[PDB]
């Protein structure tokens, strides 16, 4: 018979900073500072700076030294961690509730007091090599990196990981300048779980009144289309094929969201045939060995990519891809049942509600909601918007993929991987 | 008593390398007595009248 | 502001000239004993200060070998003597003393 | 605002009920719009025999591939089409099938889990299909050096006992194991006293019972009486297994002394001491300044790529130690530092670090119980292993008791001058001789 | 220059190694007693006064 829940409390400061909290009466507290400072904001003279920056979150600040951050936090069983997408960095901190004071102070020192000392920074540059190395051992990491590199000319083309040529080359000035240009008020959102909105607001009005980089979530990402191919010998060919979709927020973007679930995202049932996955079922009909297909759906402030991601043996690469692509084409031609669309809706809705279940997850939603929307938008109203999707819009979503200048990335033994050109 | 005694030894005396060393040192003093006793007395018994320790009573004061 | 603190200064300038590292183009911070705290602060020196430091010492050990001394012109003027290491050294000890307080609790 | 103390009291009573069965049916209500339901069976692989072995795994593989009421393909169809997530795992002691679903779907969620856990239509067709799949898994599992070494450490420490067995079993069993074998395991082990319906999220307990009675009606109803046995105790050896393969680029070692297992109050205190040693990974932010003296020296002297402390529990026993991964010329230095850590903590645990470990443990605990799935798994498992759910406040109490003495004591009891089990894999020339490892298990100065 | 070593932890850690250090002088003296046959002390010990 638990607490009747508190509501989220959400506040836009006139400098354009956004504060949201929830008092769940939890033994732990989570705090995120969500900045519009993701990798799309690097230019061709400073690629990688945000990745070094991602790593630099326990270097010395003005009145909290490197040693103290580590020991101070670890002393309370705290965590401090920093997560980038192509759009955002998200500096989030976690501990027991009695300890928000010590953790908040560390957090603000990192995001607003970075000293970036020559010798600390130099000591850190090998870590981009390790960090990249670890991440780039999922074939997908490369693919989705090249996929973006091929789609866009600019901005979303930039990689989440530092170019090898810049390893050892990103400077303290470049770091300093990145914070100044990007970690301002208009660009930030301070979100807190198991903290109270008065405190958050005080912290924000005291410490996060920063401004004087730039305005715009905006170079504006120029979609261009193309293909990047990488000969591996990995025996399994990974490949993703994609057209320009819809910017996150817009109604059209939910059409794609639902179309993703028609064609089919991940598995639901451990070691299942994925009876409900159209892409899986269409590819299986042709293809008699190990494969995977899933609908791919990325969505950004000012663009997005839709299509699908295949893994096949080298020789089947094309057979898989052509099977997959047809199966989309078949929805564009209008072969789509209403209970199919209904199923994908229950899949999406449940997946959403599922996604926000845990503190880590909820905080992330709210953080990004704040930066992309300038709002909070409750489940009740997200599902409403999901329900609002017409059968026709989903067809049209698929129409758009089929007819639209394409982007491809694939790596493996590419000898029987097609060429766009050839699809 | 006849099984769980190597145990009792180990807990009290052998776990700690201090009490281990203390045991060997305390144990060695008691052994040096009992050995230089016993063995000298074994060496006595195998001669019994060859040695000035037994003759002693002959030529008095 | 003061006659007397110009005198403590005159005593200091004496001892400086008297020490006579100047005489071999050295600066006070060239002469410091290398311990761990010092060693790290040399690590922390920017490229130029480091390269200048190695040259000063190289020039001096050369003179010291040949038992000579600079032209008086080329000696290091007391006023012209920059404690280029000081702030680094201080920051190092500062960081060490923190680690030392943390080790106490 | 709420203190953390206050904040622990706020977390609700895990409600427990018993069916006319053996089947316990347990729930934590929260205001979630979403739930995790499922079945924790007290089947595992400690429970199997040499001929049996890898049955439960073959069952797990069969479990979602179609019932008497819902043939082959169609269970999938129902779960997927309602946006729910069906899932399973087996351990050496525990089998669990669970669904993540919408809360409004807890009816058909339970309906399904019931059908799964009784009416498994183990079609001959499928048991055949499954055998190739399960073999492939064995081939790919051979590549996870970590998965291997923990199987080896189990294989050597428990050397003789059913606990020494893998969960998948040997190649040969998988190929020979028949439908008869499987139904025999099924009918022995999937009885109501040895299983818990567990749920967490947006539900009343009353509905959970109504559904327990409805769909778990008569499992051990007229059953039970004949040839249910209790688990045998498992002999720990302490012993070494070294599988040397210089074709592999890094070494995995996993060292352990014998644990007390699930029930024992000592778990709390050991977990603290463990927390103090902690874990490392070469992607860890900020290296030299880490609290843990292992992890610090590891990072500064590039002594490895990863480590992790552990305490695996079984009934009445368990494996307590650490595992790491490193270069061929690190295996010794890494061994030295880990061992000297254990001993420092045995002899001279200071007051301060123990408060750190205590906090680290509290933070692990609250953070672990985040959302329907973890909490459900912890409901289900706990009832198997403690016969209760132990409330978070109780853990805080149990944690708060521990200090430096409680560490040096409980460490010395488990670690000091004890034969470890060692398992080692890959380029392991420099893995210390067993005598020398065992010498590391005590200080001469003490 | 030993100011470093004065704090709560250090006193905990000394207090930890005290029963051990106690016994190590017990080892060391009794060994010296036995090795020199110290006469003065050993007269006190029953059995061992062999005279």
């Amino acid at each position: 018979v638990p607490p009747h829940p508190q509501d989220l409390e959400f506040t836009r400061l006139p400098n354009g900073l956004v504060i949201a909290s929830l008092e769940n009466y939890a033994p732990a507290s989570r705090i995120g500072l969500f900045i519009k400072a993701g990798s799309r904001y690097e230019n061709s003279n400073n690629l990688g700076t945000s990745h070094l920056l991602r790593l630099a979150s326990s270097l010395t600040t003005k009145g909290a030294s490197s040693f103290k951050i580590t020991r101070g936090i670890e002393a309370v069983g705290g965590k401090l961690s920093v997560t980038s997408t192509r759009e955002n960095m998200a500096y989030t901190v976690e501990c027991l509730r009695d300890d928000v004071d010590i953790l908040m102070e560390f957090l603000l020192n990192v995001t607003t007091a970075p000293e970036f000392r020559r010798w600390e920074v130099a000591a850190l540059q090998p870590q981009l090599r390790i960090d990249k190395a670890v991440a780039l051992q999922n074939p997908q990491a490369h693919v989705i990196e090249n996929l973006h590199a091929a789609a866009y000319r600019n901005a979303l083309a930039n990689s989440l990981y530092c170019p090898d040529y810049r390893i050892g080359k990103v400077t303290p000035v470049e770091l300093h300048d990145y914070v100044q240009n990007h970690f301002t008020s208009a660009r930030m959102a301070l979100i807190g779980l198991g903290v109270s909105h008065p405190v958050l607001k005080q912290v924000a009005e005291q410490f996060l009144n920063i401004r004087g980089g730039l305005g715009l979530s905006g170079a504006k990402a120029k979609y261009h289309g193309g293909e990047i191919r990488e000969q591996n010998g990995d025996s399994l060919v990974h490949a993703a094929l994609v057209a320009e979709s819809a910017a996150i927020g817009s109604a059209e973007a939910n059409a794609f969201s639902v179309l993703q679930h028609v064609l089919g995202a991940g598995p639901h049932v451990k070691r299942g045939s994925n009876a409900t996955s159209s892409l899986y079922q269409a590819v299986a009909k042709g293809v008699h060995q190990p494969f995977d297909v899933s609908a791919f759906n990325a969505s950004y402030s000012d663009s997005g990519l839709f299509g699908f991601y295949t893994i096949s043996q080298a020789a089947s690469a094309g057979d898989v891809i052509k099977a997959a692509y047809n199966q989309v084409k078949t929805i564009a031609q209008g072969n789509l049942s209403n209970p199919d669309v209904q199923a994908a809706k229950n899949k999406l809705k449940a997946g959403y509600l599922m996604s926000v279940e845990s503190s880590e997850g909820f905080l992330d939603e709210v953080g990004s909601q704040a930066l992309a929307a300038g709002s909070y938008t409750p489940p009740s109203t997200v599902l409403q918007q999901i329900d609002a999707v017409a059968d026709a819009d989903v067809i049209n979503a698929a129409k758009k993929f089929v007819s639209g200048r394409k982007s491809m990335a694939a790596s493996g033994n590419l000898g029987h991987t097609p060429f766009i050109d050839e699809l | 008593v006849a099984p769980t005694l190597t145990a009792r030894l180990y807990s009290l005396l052998f776990r700690r390398t201090s009490t281990f060393a203390l045991t060997i040192v305390v144990g060695a003093l008691f052994f040096e007595r009992a050995f230089d006793q016993g063995a000298d007395a074994i060496y006595e018994h195998i001669n019994e009248g060859k040695l000035w320790k037994h003759i002693k009573h002959k030529y008095e004061n | 502001v003061s006659a007397s603190s110009r005198w403590l200064e005159g005593i200091r300038k004496w001892y400086y000239n008297a020490a006579g590292f100047n005489k071999l183009g050295l600066m006070r911070d060239d002469t410091i004993h290398e311990n761990d705290d010092v060693k790290e602060a040399i690590r922390r020196l920017p490229e130029n200060l480091y390269d200048d430091r190695v040259f000063r010492i190289k020039r001096a050990l050369d003179l010291s070998m040949r038992q000579q001394i600079l032209p008086k012109e080329q000696w290091t003027k007391y006023e012209e003597d920059k404690s280029y290491l000081e702030p680094y050294l201080k920051e190092v000890i500062r960081e060490r003393k923190e680690r030392e307080e943390w080790a106490k609790k | 605002t709420a203190t953390y103390a206050q904040a622990l009291q706020s977390v609700p009573e895990t409600q427990v009920s018993q069916l006319d069965n053996g089947l316990r049916v347990a729930s934590e209500q929260s205001s979630q719009p979403t739930c995790t339901v499922g079945v924790w069976i007290d089947a595992g692989s400690r429970y199997e025999s040499e001929k049996n072995n890898g049955a439960g795994y073959f069952v797990e593989h069969l479990a979602f591939k179609g019932t008497k009421n819902r043939p082959g393909n169609a269970l999938e169809k129902e779960v997927e089409s309602m946006g729910a997530h069906l899932n399973a795992y087996s351990t050496r002691e525990h089998t669990a099938y669970y669904i993540k679903a919408l809360s409004k779907d807890l009816p058909k969620a339970v309906e399904l889990l019931a059908d799964i856990v009784q009416n498994c239509s183990l079609e001959d067709s499928q048991i055949e299909k499954e055998r190739d799949v399960i073999l492939q898994e064995l081939q790919e599992n051979d590549t996870s050096m970590r998965d291997v070494v923990f199987n080896y450490l189990h294989a050597t420490a428990f050397q003789g006992t059913p606990l020494a067995q893998s969960v998948e079993g040997p190649s040969e069993n998988v190929r020979k194991l028949s439908r008869a074998d499987l139904t025999e395991y099924l009918s022995r082990h999937y009885k109501a006293p040895r299983m818990v319906l567990a749920a967490a999220g947006g539900l009343e307990h009353r509905q959970l019972l109504d559904l327990a009675q409805k769909h778990f009606s008569g499992l051990s109803g007229t059953y039970d009486e004949d040839a249910v046995p209790t688990l045998s105790p498992c002999r720990f050896t302490g012993s070494q297994i070294c599988h040397r393969e210089d074709g592999l680029p890094l070494a995995h070692v996993a060292i352990a002394v014998e644990g007390p297992g699930w029930a024992h109050p000592d778990n709390v205190a050991l977990q603290v001491a463990n927390a103090i040693i902690g874990h490392y990974d070469c992607t860890y932010g900020g290296g030299a300044h880490l609290s843990s003296p292992l992890a610090s020296i590891a990072a500064t002297n590039k002594l490895c790529q990863s480590f992790q402390t552990f305490n695996i529990c079984y009934a009445d026993t368990g494996l307590l130690g650490a595992h790491f991964v490193c270069d061929h010329m690190s295996i010794d230095d890494m061994m030295f530092v880990l061992q000297g850590q254990w001993m420092r903590l045995c002899t001279s645990a200071t007051e301060s670090e123990v408060l750190r470990g205590k906090n680290l443990l509290r933070n692990a605990l609250v953070s672990h119980l985040d959302g329907t799935t973890p909490v459900c798994e912890d409901i289900g498992r706990s009832l198997l292993t403690y016969g209760r759910r132990i409330p978070l406040a109780e853990w805080e109490s149990r944690i708060a008791e521990v200090d430096a003495r409680v560490v040096r004591e409980v460490c010395s009891k488990y670690f000091y001058d004890q034969c470890p089990a060692v398992a080692g894999f890959g380029p392991i020339e420099q893995l210390p001789d067993y005598n020398r490892i065992r010498s590391g298990m005590f200080w001469l100065r003490f | 220059m030993l100011t470093r070593f004065l704090g709560p932890r250090y006193r905990q850690l000394a207090r930890n190694w005290v029963p051990t250090a106690s016994l190590w002088g017990a080892v060391g003296a009794v060994g010296l007693v036995w090795a020199t046959d110290w006469r003065l002390i050993l007269d006190w010990v029953p059995y061992i006064n062999g005279k």
